[PDB]
């Protein structure tokens, strides 16, 4: 009956609304629904019927679970603590890390440290007095444990049953793999948790958004079906993740010139698998995270700061001749000043890190980067000398045609090995004769997202329905069409790479 | 941006 | 989403 | 004729004259010079509509004498011009150069040579106190050969009696502590060129150069992030070697430079550690060794990713195909302090020729420090341990041919071989028949990063 | 400082 007790959602009844409402400002989640809700209220074990019955080695090694904060709630903050105390096994952990990145909150000062000290575990609070980042936070939280394993988690997450004798277990079986949860959903509205799915995993889009996606097929057949195994994840969501320290520091630890403005997750997965390391998500480990749908702090400095930064460091370092597929779509990131990145070009030389083709043809195959393509850029009509434009549209819309601005952007696509007309993460599809040439997310299984483009005919004729792309019509003047192929230059289209 | 969720998606085709 | 300015 | 062709002392103020530039007071500047090509080069003819070159050129300098010697000597169709801040009386308008049949003036901010390095002709880079019969066409014609080649013949001009004396084309490296030297060129170079002299040398190192101008700017000029304290000159040479050019000392050329002792105008080593983390691979060491490892030397990011634009082999390469005698060892079993087992200390050179090495108290902090090198060398910077008679050891210019020949990792006895005697305690070591003692064994132990 | 001039240790070839 109690609130939240066993995931249930809390609905707050509508004389409160309104003031609920201002109190979702604070922290960007339902905070009178989560004041609520125990600090040490039951969850439900979600974990796959046989990850229950396995028994794990003993002598596993012992956490630090370092969790860094900027005005977190004082629930939040506190039922997470709760939740490694109380659900991991006393033996192992050896403490918690509690990192205060210059957080402007009462209840995060003198309250926090009077509280903590009553632990039964050894909570110690480490207090960053210039607002720094999560990368430099986390170095501090780090440099400061003692455990042999070093735990990374969000200061709005709760654990499960049996969340880390999986993660030490994979750890001390090999310490040069780095382990993440399935991060389930607790929601920012009814703080109600919902399990993630076995079947999902971390890759990223060509914007270099981490992103989620299903698990493909080759990994259910490594696995001969096993889901209680753990799944090779080409990118992390950064927020949750177990590492070896020596391990951690072997690797180079954080690129500690980027900025606050995030990207890590990204540069990590790329130097974990290039530099022979493991990256997985651990099945039978479940936790979950109060995921937010915007920042409830502004970064210091104001607005309109130069973005970017770190995410031209990653390309420059890791990504190699594949940075053109996010400079290309992000025009004017070229003119950014990205610092000094000698250290870790060097780290690159060190562990004699392998390409990033070996990583995109080996780790991630279904990757949203194609790694190899015939051409990459504009599609512009014969005719009408107007190029293709995704017109910035999501799922299931329709392509435009407009005139080209060549400034790269929303009008590149690339006809890529398997044949898609891509932009991103979405394929050009056609789904019935004289259809609309919709935008789907790419399936790698061609059918209706198959295409042939004849280079010296330069049609574009879709398989499937057999079909020549052309010209818009004058009923729908700024869409190409699909029609019967009749040999016309409005059916002839350039697809050529821009370079540089 | 802030991680996304892993929202449910819409079902994908196998064959057209 | 990248820089319109154009039509 | 003064000078034409010495200048004797003016004896009964010259102190003066000379430490303001670091005589030369009849000096013309239309003087008459001795034709120094070998002959074998006068009867090379060279190619025609050879690309024309842009000359570069001063700093508080008579030598002008150097625009002269560019001037007088050059064939007309072949140069298409010629081009910091000069604070004296004529160092301003004193309208000279608008007088010149030859079109020849930038300056503002005090900057390096970099700086003032970084023209209209397709190729040459010349000091302001230089001054030889056909001496620019057998570098344009090199050049012309291959747009990836970059040197003439330096020749000595006297800085005290500015009498001219060529220098030998067998000359053509550099050594710890990063220091361009003059060393021998060695007999592969020779038996390459099946001992015509006049085929341009292969240097593995540069110090005044010509060079095709889009060659110049696809290797990417000189590392801009550089003080004005010197280095370029070895960072260029591992560049243009490399990165799939060729440097070269071309033998048939000839111009005149008053090498000095002294300049009139704290660790200045920021462009040697951008030099050797950019292109010396490990061997960066060798430097550091004999040097603090705390000199902020800036952002090298943009120097790494012409490397890697320009796909450059590793300094191995360069030290096993370039210069395999060169003073830092490619390959060695020892580097560190040759300590001795019986009374502790260290041998110690106190900085030449020569002379004696000396044995104090090891300190551990440069002047202490040696290699004993896969040639089996004991070696200190550009010194090798040498002993010329059986019963001292003294410091020789490294030869690479081996009574520099030393032997045991455990006897840990020094046996120089030619001589069949150990090295031994004495402020200098000694050297005597074997005998096994504590006092001829030593510990060559290598010193860690 | 200032460029070492290309002037001649008499080397010798053999012992
Ligand atoms: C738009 O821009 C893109 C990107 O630059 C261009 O695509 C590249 O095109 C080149 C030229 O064809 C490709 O290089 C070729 O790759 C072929 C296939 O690679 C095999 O080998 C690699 C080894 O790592 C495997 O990973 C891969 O899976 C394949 O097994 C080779 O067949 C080519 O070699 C051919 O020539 C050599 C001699 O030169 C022969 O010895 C070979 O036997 C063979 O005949 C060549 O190496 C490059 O891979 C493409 N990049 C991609 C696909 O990402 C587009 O061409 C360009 N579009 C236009 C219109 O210009
Ligand atoms: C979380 O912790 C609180 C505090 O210990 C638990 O509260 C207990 O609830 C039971 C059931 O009413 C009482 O009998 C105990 O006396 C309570 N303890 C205290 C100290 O008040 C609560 O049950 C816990 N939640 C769980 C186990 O789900
Ligand atoms: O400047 C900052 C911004 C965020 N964080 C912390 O870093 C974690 C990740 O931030 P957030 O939860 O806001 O991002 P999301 O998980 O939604 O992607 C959180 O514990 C934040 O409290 C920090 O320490 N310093
Ligand atoms: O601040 C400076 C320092 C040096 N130089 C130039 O650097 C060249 C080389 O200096 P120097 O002749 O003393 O070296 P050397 O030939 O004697 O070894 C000279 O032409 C100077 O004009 C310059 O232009 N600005
Ligand atoms: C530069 C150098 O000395 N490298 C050597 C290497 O050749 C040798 O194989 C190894 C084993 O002792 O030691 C090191
Ligand atoms: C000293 O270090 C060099 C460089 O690796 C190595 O080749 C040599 O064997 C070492 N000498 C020892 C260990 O005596
Ligand atoms: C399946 O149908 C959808 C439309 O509903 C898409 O066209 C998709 O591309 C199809 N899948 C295949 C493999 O063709
Ligand atoms: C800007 O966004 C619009 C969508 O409204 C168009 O896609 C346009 O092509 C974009 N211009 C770019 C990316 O340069
Ligand atoms: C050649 O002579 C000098 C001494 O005069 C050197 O000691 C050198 O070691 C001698 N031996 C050689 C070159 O093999
Ligand atoms: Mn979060
Ligand atoms: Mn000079």
């Amino acid at each position: 009956e109690g609130p939240g007790e066993m995931g249930k959602p809390v609905v707050i009844p509508k004389e409160d609304q309104e003031k609920m409402k201002e109190m979702f400002k604070i922290n960007q989640f339902n905070l009178m629904a989560s004041e609520m809700i125990a600090l040490n209220r039951s969850l439900p074990d979600v974990r796959l019927e046989g990850c229950k019955t396995k028994v794990y080695p003993d002598n596993l090694p012992t956490t630090s679970v370092v969790i860094v904060f900027h005005n977190e709630a004082w629930s939040t903050l506190l039922r997470t603590v709760h939740s490694v105390i109380n659900r991991s096994p006393r033996h192992m952990i050896e403490e918690i890390v509690l990192v205060d990145d210059a957080s402007e909150r009462d209840f995060l000062k003198r309250p926090l440290e009077s509280y903590v000290k009553k632990l039964k575990v050894p909570v110690h609070v480490i207090r960053m007095e210039q607002r720094s980042g999560l990368i430099r936070a986390r170095l501090k939280g780090a440099a400061v444990s003692r455990g042999q394993v070093i735990t990374f988690l969000d200061a709005h997450c709760e654990c499960t049953a049996g969340w880390l004798e999986p993660l030490l277990a994979r750890i001390k079986h090999d310490r040069r793999t780095v382990v993440c949860p399935i991060i389930d959903v607790i929601s920012d509205d009814t703080f109600e948790y919902m399990a993630g799915s076995d079947m999902t995993y971390g890759g990223f889009n060509w914007k270099l958004n981490f992103r989620w996606y299903p698990v493909p097929q080759r990994e259910m057949d490594r696995r001969k079906g096993d889901r209680t195994l753990p799944v090779r994840t080409p990118t992390m969501a950064g927020g949750l993740f177990s590492i070896d320290r020596d391990y951690f520091q072997e690797i180079g630890t954080y690129d500690a010139g980027m900025d606050i403005w995030g990207g890590e997750n990204l540069e990590i997965s790329f130097r974990i698998w290039q530099c022979g390391g493991t990256l997985e998500i651990v099945t039978c480990s479940h936790v979950g995270h109060v995921f937010r749908k915007a920042t409830p702090y502004t970064f210091p400095g104001g607005t309109g700061q130069i973005i970017n930064k770190n995410n031209r460091r990653l390309a420059e370092v890791w990504m190699d001749e594949f940075k053109n597929f996010f400079y290309i779509i992000s025009p004017g990131v070229t003119k950014v000043d990205y610092g000094d990145i000698s250290s870790r070009l060097g780290l690159r030389r060190k562990l004699q890190c392998k390409p990033f083709s070996w990583y995109l043809e080996n780790i991630y195959p279904d990757s949203q980067i194609p790694r190899h393509y015939f051409s990459l850029g504009e599609i512009r009509n014969v005719e009408t000398n107007q190029c293709l434009d995704n017109m910035a549209r999501k799922e299931n819309e329709k392509v435009g045609i407009f005139n080209c601005h060549g400034m790269g952007g929303n009008q590149v696509f690339s006809y890529t090995a398997n044949k898609e007309i891509r932009t991103d993460d979405l394929c050009l599809d056609v789904s019935k004769l004289n259809g609309p040439v919709t935008m789907l997310k790419c399936h790698h299984l061609k059918g209706n997202q198959l295409w042939e483009y004849d280079p010296v005919k330069l049609t574009l004729q879709h398989v499937n329905s057999n079909q020549c792309l052309d010209k818009a019509t004058e009923e729908d003047s700024q869409v190409p069409s699909i029609r019967d192929c009749t040999g016309s230059r409005s059916q002839q289209w350039l697809l050529r790479n821009v370079t540089l | 941006g802030t991680t996304p969720s892993p929202v449910p998606t819409t079902s994908t085709t196998s064959a057209p």
